[PDB]
RNA sequence: GAGAAGUCCAUUGAACCUUAUCAUUUAGAGGAAGCAGAAGUCGUAACAAGGUUUCCGUAGGUGAACCUGCGGAAGGA
RNA sequence: UACCAUGGUGGUGACGGGUGCGGAGAAUUAGGGUUCGAUUCCGGAGAGGGAGCCUGAGAAACGGCUACCACAUCCAAGGAAGGCAGCAGGCGCGCAAAUUACCCAAUCCUGACACGGGGAGGUAGUGACAAUAAAUCAAUACCGGGCGCAUAGUGUCUGGUAAUUGUUGGAGGGCAAUCUGGUGCCAGCAGCCGCGGUAAUUCCAGCUCCAAUAGCGUAUAUUUAAGUUGUUGCAGUUAAAAAGCUCGUAGUUGGACCUUGGGCCGGGUCGGCCGGUCCGCCUCACGGCGAGCACCGACCUACUCGACCC
RNA sequence: UACCUGGUUGAUCCUGCCAGUAGUCAUAUGCUUGUCUCAAAGUUAAGCCAUGCAUGUGCAAGUAUGAACGUGAAACUGCGAAUGGCUCAUUAAAUCAGUUAUAGUUUGUUUGAUGGACUCGGAUAACCGUAGUAAUUCUAGAGCUAAUACGUGCA
């Protein structure tokens, strides 16, 4: 299959762990998710070490919070890509109440729900980062 | 149809089963002729026409799409625009150019494709002008939600099987396109029919 | 009732805010608990880099360190000791001395009830439960009752006689009480499903409710709460799940608001 | 869950299965039966009751027009029924009592209770007290 | 039928005295049971207003109440109307009040704000005072009447809708005994036993 | 020049009887004892290491509950 | 229909069997689905069963024939004679559904040249089978009780009397509502539970209590609840449940990086009848009906851009 | 709003179902209906049918007209009786829906197009006069008569 879930699980598990950061292997779609996470300030930053020739890559993703509570109160997959459970621009069923965001690989790219909504695009939800 | 539309002008009260008398009183004309006929159909651009101390009306569409009468000037009453709905091609240069009202014309006159319109008087059954379906000309839209609006053609897109959409510049507000069937040409630089308030 | 919701800003995010404020701290994460140990170690390295030791005690230092050992002392909180809750309710008064202590004139298992103030107390229900012994099988009773002030915490207690159980029960709910932040005129802050065992206990913000969690709804000071609690009509469990909801709220604003620490 | 929701050639398989497993009742109902059925009976008998306790209700067996013979319970106190008559049956369910799949509800010839009040449309009589029963008996005779 | 709900409403209002507790459901229900009762209108009916109220978008509680100025309600704030289900209510059926210059005579319609309620000239001058006066006078008379009378259920004065009942003088005794012997054997039940 | 009653060949191509069989409603040759009511007899299996630890595939066989041979299991000492 | 070729189809369900019209739509339920598919609108089909034909622009014809069969009918009994699943109405089947009525005034249509016709259709009679609003009480004075004041007496509401003014369901629990009389596991009752084995909270009567109230419950059908067909919305270790396990396919899915197309997506513009549903306005005293206006509709068809991922 | 509560039990929690409760139909039992006002109105037999009746027009479609008094009217010819109505038996099907195809094809009448006042004869119903299986239904031996229905000459 797809990685996707591992990345997600790794993050929340990490938060509970109070781990400084986590690492794993990555793509454009799972860099893409990571970037959205950074954009909406879920994580401090992410890096993809060794990215040019070696057989693999990895991605050092740094978690945000440290202390008290953790930023990622809850993150869950719903349904990955290739796909079906599919939403429309308008169909957008959801969680939070706009507190959180839902990473949606849209048509356009992987963007957040709000952008896609604007973007006038539907796509396939990745997960509901809260 | 002629009955429905004259009957539409009435809708205050008290005809319909009595209907028959209006026609008999020979006070109704369609395109400058006598018809007294209960099953008669009429359609867009027909000119319909009342007494004696009387008036003239043009069949038009309202913004939704039903056919309704509108008061028309005597000057305008003289003319009618006929859309070329189909063609059986040929002779010499004659297509048999069918028009929307159901009129035949065989032959020249200098042009001519479907969606072009012919400006015709009434008495003689003479063709004054041809209004080409092309960019820069003005059109009125015959049906739909989009109905009852006018615009200038910005561009036409042609595809396989049929010429799909006609794009309009216009609006007092903004741009819109419709399929060709919808488009009825009403004006060119040389000759317009347009003097009727406006519009999205 | 409705729906996301909107307006206004700060006003709106007020109420229970303080319990929110402190409380954000005290669960998770490295500060707070969860277990907090090595996370201490990881903590020690930062703080030094920051405030800085001035290196023979002197003036400055003596203060600073005790300004550190207080986030640490605070960190301990596992939300069964008053802190966050306390400051909100009021307070001052002789009575306050007695509660922090130690048994002065009063307090043995008591003394928080006076302080909170007026409020309705209604019996939810009383139930049986029959437990079989050598000579004869001894009828008991277990009564679940709520007076609640403005937070939420349900109580089940029993006694071999019907009347004594409730009296002590009334204290029992008011002490060890946790304030969910409502956010609207009796509306939940964000949708949460809380579950213990095989009960599927979801709440979302729509209309009125029915049964066991309806009388609970009224007493937390909710007025529109659409609670689909399904997997048992067994009433003792139904209230119990719902209490775990109404104390560990964990809406976004909770996650973001954290920056600050207190004496 | 198995697949959940994908594409390439695949929804159809567990549409098939669900119909097949189906508990409740298929193809509406009649292996006896339903609808208002008027069985004319000539068996008055008494039958026993379900595993929990005893009694002995008075019952009347009836053979249905739609070809079945079963035992039906009669509700209300007291009763009489005669030449045939035609007593109309609701066919309500107990969820069970032995051999007693239906009961005959009050209907035409099926009478109601000794002149009362209390009540009168469960356990049932006539105008004020009685008046209906007197007329009722007459019908079948002539 | 109307007397009875008003009596219950009054009972709920007052106090101390005898009684135990309640349950779950009963709390939600009982409240619903008061607010309809002021209006002295039916339950099909509060709920039908309630349903249009649930259906209009806005803050749920308020709209039902907030859109309780209904022609009946309104008269009550204006204080011309003695109680809602008043003699004035009956006056609304009499056609005495106007809305938009036009008449209606159902109480049930829902008034919106900035509507004018005035009486009407014609209806001031009542048809059936004249007739009452008429006897006196130059004739006969004989009084009055409220009633509590009847006619059916059945004189005494405590009577009808509603009720009094009476039908007194049973004796049921025998009839049960007449169903205890009768309902007995035969008719049971083919038991062949012998000890 | 039209062409009535009309008679024949060919074709589409009705209804009774000829099949032979399948289906439905039915009854039914003769027959087996699956569940059940409580008001029965037989033994006392299982139920506590149930007085021979239970259960199980498998065949044999016993009034029967069942027994046991073989091998397996611990939901068993 | 000749001749030549022997085929074409189906593990993505062909061929076949059963089914107590298809769509527009109805009912639900917060959404999803479930359900329902019909009388009406629309298309198709058949007129006792079945084939064929003339006529006419159009019929393979309910109000035409031919004519086998099925079945009533007429008979001066030789021979003819019929089409109600068209209205009204009969018959019997069944749980059960209307006057052997009135009119073309409206509405639309056949006819044709100008007023004629219609069981299309409308009326009224029947009729609580969907709907709603109003009664019957009710407003008010005065004696008697409680609450706001303060033995009493004031201010206010009830339990009756005096003046004028326009029924049915249940009451142990579910589930809301503790008498008295009579019976005693007998009789009967409760759709589960359970009640009666003599002072019954459950029978039955009568008082009283009350839910709802010109309606009500009861049954049938159906759906929600019931996440109990689970897509949203569940299990398979001991609860129904993990295939003894493998070798392998058709069938679900797919690690990284660059680039090209573009089936999966935005805008569209067509159609999405009316009725119904929702908003709001008036019209018959009101309302529901009905009128007029507005707002929403999946999805599916043109066109162009667009590429992250399959 | 929707949400649940009773029963496995000494008592408990979980699995799980029965049952109440909620809404609803083109329906029945029905006790009970003072009221205005609109509405459903045989998924049983596509069983079988008595009685009246469900299609008509000449003041410019057509020449003529016994009988009735230019006015009405019976037959022939033209337009119509196929529209409409109602029932889902048949019925899972290019049957129907939605989109296209159709120069691969029809459209009379009509709306519209294209073509275009010499002389004429022919027989016929009604009306009649009687009739056969004959009470018959039915139609003919039969006198008489009219055709923008017919047949022609034709720039």
């Amino acid at each position: 299959m797809v990685r996707v879930s591992v990345l997600n699980d790794a993050l929340k598990t990490m938060y509970n762990a109070e781990k400084r950061g986590k690492r794993q292997v990555l793509i454009r779609p799972s860099s893409k998710v990571i970037i959205k996470f950074l954009i909406v300030m879920q994580k401090h930053g992410y890096i993809g070490e060794f990215e040019f020739v070696d057989d693999h890559r990895s991605g050092k993703i740094v978690v945000e919070l440290n202390g008290r509570l953790n930023k990622c109160g809850v993150i869950s997959p719903r349904f990955d890509v290739g796909v079906k459970e599919i939403e429309s621009w308008t169909a957008r069923l959801l969680p939070s109440r706009q507190f959180g965001y839902i990473v949606l690989t849209t048509s356009a790219g992987i963007m957040d729900h709000e952008e896609a909504r604007r973007k006038n695009v539907g796509g396939k939800v990745l997960g509901f980062f809260y | 149809p002629l009955i429905l539309i004259i009957r539409n002008r009435l809708k205050y009260a008290l005809t319909y089963r009595e209907v028959i008398s209006i026609l008999m009183q020979r006070h109704v004309l369609v395109d400058g002729k006598v018809r007294t006929d209960k099953t008669y159909p009429a359609g867009f651009m027909d000119v319909i026409s009342i007494p004696k101390t009387g008036e003239n009306y043009r069949l038009l569409y309202d913004t939704k799409g039903r056919f309704r009468l509108q008061s028309v000037k005597d000057e305008d009453a003289k003319f009618k625009l006929c859309k070329v709905r189909s063609v059986q091609f040929g002779q010499k240069g004659i297509p048999y150019l069918n028009t929307y009202d159901g009129r035949t014309i065989r032959y020249p006159d200098p042009i001519i494709k479907a969606n072009d319109t012919i400006k015709i008087d009434l008495e003689t059954n003479k063709i004054v002008d041809f209004i080409k379906f092309d960019v820069g000309n003005v059109v009125m839209v015959t049906g739909g939600r989009n109905t009852g609006r006018v615009g200038v053609i910005k561009n036409r897109e042609k595809h396989k099987g049929s010429f799909e959409t006609i794009h309009v510049e216009d609006a007092l507000g903004h741009q819109f396109a419709t399929r060709l069937g919808n488009v009825f040409t009403i004006g060119k630089g040389n000759k317009p029919w347009v003097s009727l308030p406006k519009g999205k | 009732m409705a729906e996301r919701g909107g307006e206004r800003g700060g006003e709106r995010g007020g109420f229970g805010r303080g319990f929110g404020r402190g409380g954000r701290g005290d669960r998770g994460g490295r500060r707070g608990g969860r277990r907090g140990p090595r996370q201490e170690e990881e903590k020690w390295v930062p703080v030094t880099k920051l405030g800085r030791l001035v290196k023979e005690g002197r003036f400055s230092k003596i203060e600073e360190i005790y300004l550190h050992s207080l986030p640490v002392k605070e960190h301990q909180i596992v939300e069964t000791l008053v802190p966050g809750l306390k400051d909100e309710v009021m307070k001052i008064t002789p009575v306050q001395k007695q509660t922090r202590a130690g048994q002065r004139t009063r307090f043995k298992a008591f003394v928080v009830v006076g302080d909170n103030n007026g409020h309705v107390g209604l019996g939810v229900k009383c139930a049986k439960e029959v437990a079989t012994a050598i000579r004869g099988a001894i009828i008991l009773a277990k009564l679940s009752v709520v007076p609640v002030r403005r937070g939420y915490w349900g109580n089940k207690i029993g006694q071999p006689h019907t009347v004594p159980c409730k009296v002590t029960g009334k204290c029992g709910s008011v002490t060890v009480r946790m304030v969910p932040a409502p956010r609207g005129s009796g509306i939940v802050a964000a949708r949460v499903p809380k579950k213990v065992l095989q009960f599927a206990g979801i709440e979302d913000v729509f209309t009125s409710s029915r049964g066991s969690t309806k009388t609970l709804g009224n007493f937390v000071k909710a007025t529109f709460d659409c609670l689909m609690k399904t997997y048992g009509f067994l009433t003792p469990d139904f209230w119990r799940d719902t209490k775990f909801v109404k104390s560990p709220f964990q809406e976004y604003t909770d996650l973001l608001a954290k920056p600050t620490k207190a004496l | 869950m198995g697949k959940t929701r994908g594409m390439g050639a695949g929804r159809k398989l567990k549409t098939h299965r669900r119909n097949q497993r189906w508990a409740d009742k298929a193809y509406k109902k009649s292996h006896l039966g339903n609808e208002w059925k008027k069985p004319f009976a000539g068996s008055s008998h008494a039958k026993g009751i379900v595993l929990e306790k005893i009694g002995i209700e008075a019952k009347q067996p009836n053979s249905a027009i739609r070809k079945c013979a079963r035992v039906q319970l009669v509700k209300n106190g007291k009763k009489i029924a005669a030449f045939v008559p035609n007593d109309g049956c609701l066919n309500f369910i107990e969820e069970n009592d032995e051999v007693l799949i239906a009961g005959f509800g009050r209907k035409g010839h099926a009478v109601g209770d000794i002149p009362g009040v209390r009540f009168k449309v469960v356990k049932v009589s006539g105008v004020s007290l009685l008046a209906l029963f007197k007329e009722k008996k007459e019908k079948p005779r002539s | 039928m109307p007397r009875a709900p008003r009596t219950y409403s009054k009972t709920y209002s007052t106090k101390k005295p005898r009684r135990p507790y309640e349950k779950e459901r009963l709390d939600a229900e009982l409240k619903l049971v008061g607010e309809y009762g002021l209006r002295c209108k039916r339950e099909l009916w509060r709920v039908q207003y309630a349903l249009s109220r649930i259906r209009n978008n806005a803050r749920h509680l308020l709209t039902l109440d907030e859109k309780n100025p209904r022609r009946i309600f309104e008269g009550e704030a204006l204080l011309r109307r003695m109680n809602r289900y008043g003699l004035l209510a009956d006056g609304q059926n009499k056609l005495d009040y106007v809305l938009a210059l036009t008449v209606e005579n159902f109480l049930a319609r829902r008034l919106q704000t900035l509507v004018f309620k005035a009486g009407m000239a014609k209806s001031i001058h009542h048809a059936r005072v004249l007739i009452r006066q008429r006897h006196i006078r130059v004739g006969r008379q004989i009084v009055n009447i409220p009633s509590f009378m009847v006619r059916v259920e059945s004189e005494k004065h405590i009577d009808f809708s509603l009720t009094s009942p009476f039908g007194g003088g049973p004796p049921g005794r025998v009839k049960r005994k007449n169903q205890k012997k009768a309902s007995g054997g035969g008719g049971d039940g083919e038991e062949e036993d012998e000890e």
